[PDB]
RNA sequence: CGCCCGUCGCUAGUACCGAUUGAAUGGCUUAGUGAGGCCUCAGGAUCUGCUUAGAGAAGGGGGCAACUCCAUCUCAGAGCGGAGAAUUUGGACAAACUUGGUCAUUUAGAGGAACUAAAAGUCGUAACAAGGUUUCCGUAGGUGAACCUGCGGAAGGAUCAUU
RNA sequence: ACCCACUCGGCACCUUACGAGAAAUCAAAGUCUUUGGGUUCUGGGGGGAGUAUGGUCGCAAGGCUGAAACUUAAAGGAAUU
RNA sequence: GAUUUCCAACGGGGCCUUUCCUUCUGGCUAACCUUGAGCUUGGCGAACCAGGACUUUUACUUUGAAAAAAUUAGAGUGUUCAAAGCAGGCGUAUUGCUCGAAUAUAUUAGCAUGGAAUAAUAGAAUAGGAC
RNA sequence: UAUCUGGUUGAUCCUGCCAGUAGUCAUAUGCUUGUCUCAAAGAUUAAGCCAUGCAUGUCUAAGUAUAAGCAAUUUAUACAGUGAAACUGCGAAUGGCUCAUUAAAUCAGUUAUCGUUUAUUUGAUAGUUCCUUUACUACAUGGUAUAACUGUGGUAAUUCUAGAGCUAAUACAUGCUUAAAAUCUCGACCCUUUGGAAGAGAUGUAUUUAUUAGAUAAAAAAUCAAUGUCUUCGGACUCUUUGAUGAUUCAUAAUAACUUUUCGAAUCGCAUGGCCUUGUGCUGGCGAUGGUUCAUUCAAAUUUCUGCCCUAUCAACUUUCGAUGGUAGGAUAGUGGCCUACCAUGGUUUCAACGGGUAACGGGGAAUAAGGGUUCGAUUCCGGAGAGGGAGCCUGAGAAACGGCUACC
């Protein structure tokens, strides 16, 4: 109303944030940045409620301002930085990086990655053409633009950002047999392969992907993410690689383990 | 303003609170189990009716449907862990026949009496 | 009507100009654009003499959006037709449908010939006037 | 001030729509520019989100282009001859978009003389060879050649003086020239 | 020795009409008057920069008698500009005031004519039996009152039966 | 013009109840708790009241639409002694 | 021996029964005369697409995408019980490990997919009907 | 947890209503009122009026520090630490409160912007700016005023201000400064004119235009502008470059010019190294701030289809002065009768238009039921309106802003 808002109550916060219901009255409103605030994960909540290296906002602010965090290269200092999906976040020394990837339950996981995993990253392009003075560029899902890309790169592909020079190391063509992380929707965190995508001339393209254990389910093209080839993923998958294991037998498994 | 808390009534007033046979039943139960004013009797009846209706709805569903199956196993496991459900007989049908007797049995005072630590319900 | 150039101004396709020093056939070049979504431009639109900047086939108006059918009930009002939409409203209480109608005015290109009774299909377009917001892209004459 | 709302506008069915909200800032409207012919004076107008608009008024000179041949030069506005909207703008002698207006055509004539070597119906070997190479194109249609011989031409304005702040136009030629000549001669 | 009606007398309450050019509240706009901000037509106080330009003459460099070259406290005058307020010719937004018109809700009002409430009022007995003139429905009159009468119809009649 | 047999369309009549209905009774008032053939209108306790008002037609008496305030716990239908 | 040779019920797919059960311009040709002795180059453009010739509309139904939380049902959990809440649990505790924070509901309207069972629309009849 | 009962009657069976019964994030009241956790709380009538207090200010290593402040330098004689006040840049358009107005309006489900703007964070993104461009020129970084402060005060009074003296900017206002090649123009010159050149100007953005492109179903043969590539000019020439959407006058590029000329760093804090030569000569990071555009995000703005209570004791409504469309123009940041001049007479409606009331913000939801269903929803979540009624406007990217002003009650 009569200007952009600068607050967000702790009821309309995304459920994937996995925050305490009451915990006061307010919730951390993400600042403008790479990813949308609805599918974001601010450093405040990530380091206060999901990983547990701090207690409150003052402590986490002190931990970001001490040049300890190295989010996607630059150190960064904003507590409400919108860290989304497929983004590496370096944590000073001793090599803990924990690249943010959705779990099978729809929320975010804390799966730890290695130094090379943090050095490289994969981003899905969404819009490509030439700009001023006819320089082609690709806009990834993160938001970064890379000038002078490979001519073979097309819409709905995935490129490999080296994060050191700002260029594309490699690209994945969007075709059959491509691993999909399913970014968004009811199938959040699922892993599947591309077999057949509908033309959908009007719009809102969808593809009936297939999970490894013969689970066929269709997701919109706007909610896909090519993470690698078949049987050879280009990312470090967390435990439970989009299995979507059923409720009764996963309860049976947890009681068997316990 | 934070999110409001959730509260629900733990008892249910009967549709006919003014009659003889029901009153006799409750009064006998309270006298022979050593209870206060029968608010907890109404509460026990309320929870028993709730779980009995849930069991009836579960039995309505067809067999081998996981929807029915896993809720049935969960309810049976919880009820037998509480102890009002007999260990030998658990087939999602004896729950529809269980009464308030076992629920009042599982109270601390009755357990102490039947273990032999107070010699009286009131004690 | 028959004569395209009847108003005070000289209506023509913007940024379209024919060299006065050349001879090539048709003189003025007629710019045309494909509507899309499996819609075929009529042969009359290719060789027509009108301008009708609001026509998607020979104008800047896009047919992006949804496509809905209707029956024309009024053609007196100029350059436009009013279509009647027949739809059934369902009341969950009575488990029976309700007969309802809606009249949405649409814009028709001069190439298409529309009478009172034939069926038309109109797609969404940018606001052309206060009420009209759809353009005729296909007509089935009865 | 002037608002562009639809709440004050009557509904399609004809019912008087009762007011719902007061006039808003993002939907305001300004007065017409009414760019006359006089001393050059433009006042900047602040617009939503910056992008100051050039509210022109009493323009002196403007740019005009020769689409048939393709040359654009700065000429002087002389006067409006006829406005397809209505005649009071011409009577006031004020400049608006899509208004037929006389131009000096003097630098156009100079360009023609220095580029083609031939007059539009009233030494350097490089110039002679350039004209010889550029021959077979010096022919000019009757209306434009007569207008050039008489002086002032007829030009139609494409830019918006109120928004752009400057006057840009193109010389009439061909069918539009004939039509507008008929309209102005039928007096 | 039942049941029950109508007029009138006493008491309260409710609703209607009701002269009062009815009165107040809100919504809409006929017209007139019309503040203020805004965009433009002018306006020029005031500030201020540049270019010459006269300017009494210190001092210096020169002559070295006068006189010449240079800026210095200062003021006639001439242009080249920039910001520029008070006021203000025109256009639109037009708050608000006066006068009415229309719509919605309210309540005062002498008096008039109704309804209702009642253990104990006066007159008649109209209906429930063939209620003692068989009832009931339309229509038009008369009578304090129920009611009566003329015309038409019905039995919900007191008649399922006249070869 | 009569008599015998058949049929269609009507006024109707008699014994019974496969059934309906609270009963009086009904071959339709049946095929409605084994609840649905299509369809129009009217009514939600009795008074106030078919009244007032707002409209409309009529020369007139009146005709059509049509309340509210307030009051009561019985007003009613069929059969039995 | 939970499994194959399975005898029966159940919904599905293709083909023949006059039933095109939309089809033409190219890449490779599929079911392949490609012949290699039965892996040997081309049996027929969908077995894979680029495309273009046309798509009567539907009403309905099945499935699916998208459908912010709390709230509704409800999984797990000794907040001493419970209302609750979303924790906690286990240790070699000088070093630490770690399961979770589910799963469903979303009428109506909009979008895509199989059906022509039921209910309408139009075709070819003083033929400008179709090939 | 799909259930009842008392009452017209001497008595029976029906219609029928009254009452009893239970629940109510539905209230108010009376009688009492030991304890743990928890919690609504001037909504119902007055969106009636308010005394007095508070609720928006802000400094890092990194904009301006001669306070006549505080101290210390021993690293400094131009300045260094802290630091009042003030200038400057942002924020005050967030949040909180209420539901007055509002019945295709808001709003919900569901779409479009190929019809628009966008500070903010994130990622990229200016070799051209001296234009009688030999003097007209500080680029070793140039111009000016002012705040605080010091003195004069006026007023009874307010976040009241005028004269005198100064002084700084990330304050205003000016301004040049780095290799080339390619390609366009003028054109000397040589004219042997197959014809070729010295030379000069032009050559980044932002704006205004106009044009050429911006392609992209298969296959052949005689000739022309001057032979074009190179030769027996018989003539070989095949190669030919083009991104995206279903869709474009799309993005983008080149020409002819235009701009009261937009930008292209006259800014700030730390650390201290190399080239020669001993010149404060030349090269050297971490950053911060600022900046021209594009993308993303924050969003805002309209907008596609459907869905909202009771009334016909509301049957026609709108159409002078805008109504239904077009033509052309103005304003908006954008499409649009949003306004203007002309033309046509049109647009909705018994499928409930239009008018009236709502003791009606809507939705997510709450109470209550076998199933169906009924009522409520101001209220802890989202969206919408308001700061007493209007109306106007500056600043500001974002306000018709009211704890911002002006005008009337």
């Amino acid at each position: 109303a009569r200007g952009p808002k600068k607050h967000l109550k702790r009821l309309a916060a995304p459920h994937h944030w996995l925050l305490d219901k009451l915990s006061g009255c307010y919730a951390p409103r993400p600042s403008a940045g790479p990813h949308k605030l609805r599918e974001s994960l601010p450093l405040i909540v990530f380091l206060r409620n999901r990983l547990k290296y701090a207690l409150n906002g003052r402590e986490v602010k002190a931990i970001l301002m001490q040049r300890h965090v190295k989010v996607d290269g630059k150190v960064r200092t904003d507590t409400t930085y919108p860290a989304g999906f497929m983004d590496v976040i370096t944590l000073d020394a001793t090599n803990e990086n924990f690249r943010l990837v959705y779990d099978v339950k729809g929320r975010f996981a804390v799966h730890r990655i290695t130094d090379e995993e943090a050095s490289y990253k994969l981003g899905k392009v969404k819009k490509v053409q030439l700009g001023k003075k006819g320089v082609p560029y690709v806009v990834t899902h993160d938001g970064r633009t890379i000038r002078y890309p490979d001519p073979n790169i097309k819409v709905n592909d995935t490129v490999k950002i080296d994060l050191a020079s700002g260029k594309i190391t490699d690209f994945i063509k969007f075709d059959a047999g491509k691993l999909v992380y399913v970014t968004g929707g009811r199938n959040l965190g699922r892993i599947g392969t591309i077999v057949h995508k509908e033309r959908h001339d009007g719009g809102f393209d969808l593809v009936h992907i297939k999970d490894s254990l013969d689970n066929t389910f269709v997701t919109r093209l706007n909610n896909v993410f090519v993470i690698g080839e078949q049987g050879k993923p280009y990312i470090s998958l967390p435990k439970g690689k989009g299995i979507k294991l059923s409720i009764a037998e996963e309860r049976d498994r947890r009681r068997a383990q316990q | 303003p934070r999110a409001p808390r959730t509260y629900s009534k733990t008892y249910s007033t009967p549709k006919r609170p003014y009659e003889s046979s029901r009153l006799d039943a409750e009064l006998k139960l309270a006298g022979e189990f050593g209870l206060k004013n029968k608010k907890e009797i109404y509460r026990i009846s309320f929870q028993l009716s709730k779980i009995r209706r849930a069991a009836r709805d579960l039995l309505t569903r067809d067999e081998k449907d996981p929807k029915r199956l896993f809720e049935g196993n969960a309810l049976i496991r919880r009820l037998v862990r509480v102890g009002v459900l007999s260990e030998d007989k658990k087939k999602l049908d004896y729950v529809l026949a269980l009464k308030v007797e076992d629920f009042l049995e599982r109270r601390l005072q009755t357990q102490v009496y039947k273990l032999g630590l107070a010699k009286s319900v009131h004690h | 009507e028959l004569t395209v150039q009847s108003e005070r101004a000289f209506q023509k396709q913007p940024h379209i100009f024919n060299n006065p020093k050349v001879k090539t056939s048709k003189r003025t070049k007629r710019w045309y654009k494909n509507a899309g979504l499996g819609f075929k431009t009529p042969k009359t639109a290719i060789e027509g003499s009108y301008i009708d900047k609001k026509c998607p086939f020979t104008g800047l108006v896009s047919i992006r959006g949804k496509i809905l059918t209707g029956t024309v009930v009024s053609t007196k009002m100029h350059r436009t037709i009013v279509i009647r939409r027949a739809y059934l409203h369902y009341i969950p209480k009575y488990n029976r449908y309700e007969k309802r109608h809606k009249n949405v005015p649409v814009h028709v290109s001069p190439a298409f010939r529309v009478q009172v009774g034939d069926i038309v299909t109109v797609g969404q377009c940018r606001p052309i006037s206060k009420t009209v917001r759809f353009n005729v892209v296909k007509v089935s004459a009865a | 001030g002037i608002s562009r709302d639809s709440r004050h506008k009557r509904s399609a069915t004809g019912a008087k729509r009762a007011q719902f909200r007061k006039k808003r800032k993002f939907e305001l409207g300004r007065q017409p520019a009414n760019t006359k012919i006089g001393a050059k004076r433009i006042h900047s107008v602040r617009t939503r989100g910056g992008n100051k608009k050039y509210r022109a008024l009493r323009i002196e000179t403007g740019n005009f282009s020769w689409a048939s041949e393709g040359i654009s030069k700065k000429t002087r506005i002389a006067g409006v001859v006829y406005h397809p909207s209505n005649n009071e703008l011409v009577r006031t002698n004020t400049l608006t978009k899509a208004a037929i207006v006389q131009i000096d055509a003097t630098p156009f004539r100079q360009w023609f003389e220095a580029h083609y070597g031939q007059t539009l119906g009233k030494k350097s070997k490089n110039a002679e060879r350039k004209w010889a190479a550029r021959a077979a194109s010096a022919k000019i249609e009757s209306s434009v050649e007569s207008q050039f011989s008489a002086g002032r031409l007829y030009a139609c304005i494409s830019s918006r003086p109120g928004q752009s702040g400057r006057c840009d136009g193109y010389i009439l030629e061909g069918e539009e020239l004939a039509f507008y000549l008929r309209r102005l001669t039928a007096k």
